[PDB]
RNA sequence: CGCUCAUAGCGACGCUGCUUUUUGAUCCUUCGAUGUCGGCUCUUCUUAUCAUUGUGAAGCAGAAUUCACAAAGUGUUGGAUUGUUCACCCACUAACAAGGAACGUGAGCUGGGUUUAGACCGUCGUGAGACAGGUUAGUUUUACCCUACUGUUGUCAAUUGUUUGCGUAAUAGUAGCAUGAUUUAGUACGAGAGGAACUGUCAUGCCGGAUCACUGGUCUGUAGGUUUAUUUGACAAAAUAGUGACCUGCCGCUACCAUCCGUUGGAUAAUGGCUGAACGCCUCUAAGUCAGAAUCCAUUCUAGAAAC
RNA sequence: CUAUGACUCUCUUAAGGUAGCCAAAUGCCUCGUCAUCUAAUUAGUGACGCGCAUGAAUGGAUCAAUGAGAUUCCCACUGUC
RNA sequence: GACGGUGGCCAUGGAAGUCGGUAUCCGCUAAGGAGUGUGUAACAACUCACCUGCCAAAUGGACUAGCCCUGAAAAUGGAUGA
């Protein structure tokens, strides 16, 4: 195996575990989580959960930097 | 021609135009050589064997 | 009526038909091979301990296949394999009825196994002074005379002998309040030779390196998981209450016919789910490890590529209920009887076999570290996460 | 029929659905649908569908397509199972939606295979491999 | 080689018909002359006939 | 009949049988009520063996059949139509063989039929009404008892030390079965067309035992978020909505909806011989004995005896 | 008789099934025949109809609207399987 | 050892004892059917019928009926009562 981006996430594949997807267009889509897959199928950057750290930053209490917008 | 036979391989990366990869497998038997000059346009049968 | 199909196998093997709660919470032994090889260093049987499973990629060696060498993930079972101390010998005698334990011959070496075969003597279910030495522990200096006397006897008496072995686990985190004794029938060489070997062993405490190889087919014995009072729909491979309109929860429907006019022994029926022994045969094993403590702690796989950057193999954290590795290990090819506070009495196969992919020596690549929500891939993912931030993720949960 | 697998059978069975599942024809011939009758090699047991191949040959029919191709059974070839699987590898191929093609009883696909084709299928049936530029 | 219809077999050698109607363009520009050989494969028929 | 040729394979006219899986004959048991038929479910059983294995025949060159034996160890399917067995097509397959077991199985099922009350049609009947004539709607009750069985406590009080280790293994049960591709080999075989095997190799079907490294499944982890309505003056943080809904989702349990694992010795059967008489020869047999099945029994595996 | 039986002749019990309609909830034979619908249909539907034993207020024929009505077929949110 | 007239006559290039058919007779001998089969394109060759050598005293058929076997398969395990 080898490390690879999941094509809808900064979180890369641990060369071991996760899923794959082809689609009608014929494309590589490796995945790890089902949440990621769901997100892909929606087409949105993560916005119903704290797990991805995109959300903790923009909420504050972790990443105390940009704060207000 | 339809793009992406391999997935994360060196087929789409090279994209051969009859260079190094396709030079092989042309000595034991030529793969897809167009042996009898096939029908490009539609059939109009005037074939005969004879002497 | 014909049947009318064909198949109806007895859903389930009849071969385990009593399906009780198996007594011995270590893989009880009742079976070993036989030999007279000059190599008598083999003992037959170890006993390790399951503390979870992980997975591994290894390029496989089986030409004739669709690809002769190719990466493939295989699951893999890892077991803490502590030291087998051998507190005594037990001889035997050949006879009509079977064999017999005339009486044991224990040397000295350790006495921790003792305060496990204990705290149960006299009124109020239990006490903490010994009332009995009445089937138990001898002396030390005035013990070896007995051995000398009786060694000669067992030297002569050709019936086979096994070693009174036991693992150490209070040296693991588990703190087992049960006594963890085990026989290991010594094989190969002369009877006399065997007894001498046994005697020698009392002076020492063996480990699994001497018993098995990195590439060696075991027959694991354990106790499966005891899943509770449970139903026939779930205890056997029976198809359920045909409809929603039907009137049962927990049924077969027919249970034996007017036929011989009492119910048959063999008919699918609910009871309790297999907490039996069983003997999973020919687990090839991929590696014996070196023991963690006092260096070897940061060394479970060696070089980068083909063993990869250094690590411990273990699954991280203390676990909300479970165990974490601290000793040498065995990488058995996938699965074993029971869960993770459970004794895998090991023994080499009875009919050791050549075949093909029974012996094929084998090499590895990437190896997992478990739980995805909370952690990632051991040391590398530790680093990256940390870099990303220490407020977000680092990957250590006590 | 046919039969030619493989070497191996490219390992375990997986399906998108057994008997009574539509998958697209993915074929230049004017079959527009493929509906399963049953699958070849399924010996089967008491109450169990004859279940879809991973890349294996099936008794099928043109339910909605050309009327000439409509009715009359047809040996086919499954190409992509919506419902997923692990391979001897540690990957989980999974697809948009089920698909196959109508074929000859020596396995051969008629025109050219549309879209993506799992490599196992290709391995199984050399004609399939020949007649496509997507084998993923 | 072995293009434009010509199926070689050991069965035939052993003893086997496997008849076929084919032709390969086999001219030779050897030396200073032409040689109209041409691989005639007449299938014929196993019994006596007009065929 | 079968070119030839009674018995390879059939076998007229005729005779002897078995069988209780057809239905009748019967009315011995039950009318102070055995719950009628079918289908689902499930065990076990019989062989009259469909496949399988080992064999013997052929009108057996090969493949393909056909016939015989041993043999019930293991397998014997998915549908369409019908109340339905029976039936009747499609479809795979190694084969889709026959049956039994109160016409196995209604305190296991639905009730599709049949068997009541309501009705409809037809026919019959002056009519009340009849119809193995159709049609349509028409409560499937009770186990808390005895046993048998599943699993579990308890006892083992003469399983002998006020008691407890580690063992033994009698007895019982027992499991793996089968296919495909490939090699063999386009070789043998065969005029040709076609077209094999012993062995090896890699996989699958079903089955059996585990497991959860992976993935999928689920959620009272009410673990986090999103949102509705409401309430707590607002913000906030909470509640009610009997888990408010929704998206994620851990541990856990689990899916040929994932993974790993299921051996080898003797004893025989048919059958093929060997020496070899009865019967100077001759004969697989009488004495004697060689090979030899999915068989038998052990090995391995589950339980562990008022057994040690 | 080329014939479905228009038409004639006769017999009883007076008349002798007209228009319609149908293997219909009415048809035993019967899974009727032909046709379609299906991969496959004793199911349905169109047609045929010397109709066991249809049929004109015993009411015949059709049909919009309606129906916890009976049957089928297709799409129909796939734990019935 | 198992000969001759002789390839008897037919059919038939040929089928000579023997695809197949018919008549089926005699010579010489202890002994040999115009021939039981195998075989040969067909002849032959072998084998039989038929005769003698040796071994050295019993042998051959055909039925009859006593026990045993074959026939002789069905369904929970299994009954000369054990």
């Amino acid at each position: 195996m080898k490390t690879s981006l999941c094509n809808y996430s900064e979180f890369k594949i641990y060369p071991a575990r996760g899923m794959k997807f082809v689609r009608g267009d014929s494309k590589v889509f490796h995945f790890i989580n089902t949440k990621v897959e769901s997100l892909f199928f929606r087409k949105i950057n993560p916005r119903d959960i704290r797990w991805s750290m995109v959300y903790r930053r923009i909420y504050k209490n972790t990443t105390t930097d940009v704060s207000a917008k | 021609a339809p793009l992406e036979p391999t997935q994360d391989g060196s087929a789409i990366e090279t994209c051969p135009k009859g260079e190094e990869p396709r030079g092989d497998e042309q000595q034991v038997e030529s793969m897809t050589p167009k042996p009898v000059l096939q029908e490009e346009n539609n059939q109009e049968s005037f074939i005969a064997f004879a002497r | 009526m014909s049947h009318r199909k064909f198949e109806a196998p007895r859903h389930g093997n009849l071969g385990f038909r009593p399906r009780k709660r198996a007594a011995r919470h270590q893989g009880k032994v009742k079976s070993f091979p036989k030999d007279d090889r000059t190599q008598k260093v083999h003992l037959t049987a170890f006993m390790g301990y399951k503390a979870g499973m992980t997975h591994v990629v290894r390029d496989l060696e089986k030409p004739g296949s669709k690809m002769h060498k190719k990466e493939i993930v295989e699951a893999v079972t890892i077991i803490e394999c502590p030291p087998m101390y051998i507190v005594g010998l037990v001889g035997y005698v050949e006879t009509a009825q079977g064999l017999k334990t005339y009486k044991t011959v224990w040397a000295q070496h350790l006495s921790d196994n003792f305060r496990r075969r204990l705290y149960k003597n006299w009124y109020k279910s239990k006490s903490k002074k010994a009332f009995t030495k009445y089937v138990k522990q001898y002396e030390t200096e005035e013990g070896k005379k007995s051995i000398e006397a009786s060694l000669q006897a067992i030297k002569k008496r050709c019936s086979v002998v096994r070693v009174i072995a036991h693992t150490q686990v209070h040296k693991l985190k588990l703190t087992q309040k049960k006594a963890h004794v085990l026989e290991i029938q010594v094989n190969g060489g002369s009877i006399v030779e065997k007894v001498n070997f046994a005697v020698a062993n009392f002076e020492k405490t063996v480990n699994v390196t001497g018993v098995f190889a990195e590439n060696e087919l075991i027959d694991v014995i354990g106790v499966t998981k005891g899943k509770g009072f449970n139903g026939v729909i779930k205890r056997w491979g029976v198809r359920k209450l045909p409809r929603k309109t039907h009137k049962g929860l927990r049924k077969v429907a027919c249970i034996g016919a007017w036929h011989p006019s009492r119910v048959s022994t063999t008919v699918p029926r609910a009871g309790q789910l297999g907490y039996h022994h069983r003997v999973e045969r020919n687990k090839k094993i991929y590696r014996i490890g070196q023991a963690q403590p006092e260096d070897g702690k940061q060394i479970s796989t060696g070089k980068t590529e083909f063993d990869l950057t250094e690590k411990t193999i273990n699954p991280m954290g203390g676990f909300a209920h479970y165990g974490m590795v601290k000793h040498e290990f065995l990488m058995l090819k996938g699965c074993v009887a029971g869960p993770r506070k459970r004794a895998l009495t090991l023994r080499k196969s009875i009919t050791t076999q050549t075949g093909r992919a029974a012996l094929e020596k084998i090499t590895l690549k990437f190896i997992d570290t478990s739980s995805k929500f909370g952690h990632g891939l051991h040391q590398t993912a530790e680093d990256k996460t940390k870099y990303f931030g220490v407020k977000k993720s680092r990957s250590t949960k006590a | 029929m046919s039969k030619a697998q493989a070497v191996g059978s490219n390992y375990r069975v997986s399906l998108g659905l057994p008997v009574g599942a539509v998958m697209n024809s993915a074929d230049n011939s004017g079959a527009k649908n493929l509906y399963v009758i049953a699958v070849k090699g399924i010996k089967g047991r008491l109450n169990r569908l004859p279940s879809a191949g991973v890349g294996d040959m099936v008794m099928a029919t043109v339910k909605k397509g050309k009327p000439e191709l409509r009715k009359k059974v047809c040996t086919g070839l499954v190409v992509r199972q919506r419902k997923h699987w692990k391979r001897k590898d540690g990957v989980y191929i999974y697809f948009e939606d089920n698909a196959g093609v109508m074929c000859n009883p020596k396995g051969e696909v008629k025109g050219n295979i549309l879209g993506p084709v799992a490599k196992e299928c290709s391995d199984l049936w050399p004609k399939v491999a020949t007649n496509a530029g997507t084998i993923v | 080689g072995k293009l434009r219809y010509m199926d070689s077999r050991e069965d035939e050698q052993i003893r086997g018909i496997t008849m076929k109607s084919s032709a390969i363009s086999l001219h030779y520009a050897t030396g200073n002359e032409e040689y109209l050989i041409n691989l005639i494969d007449s299938p014929g028929h196993v019994d006596f006939s007009s065929e």
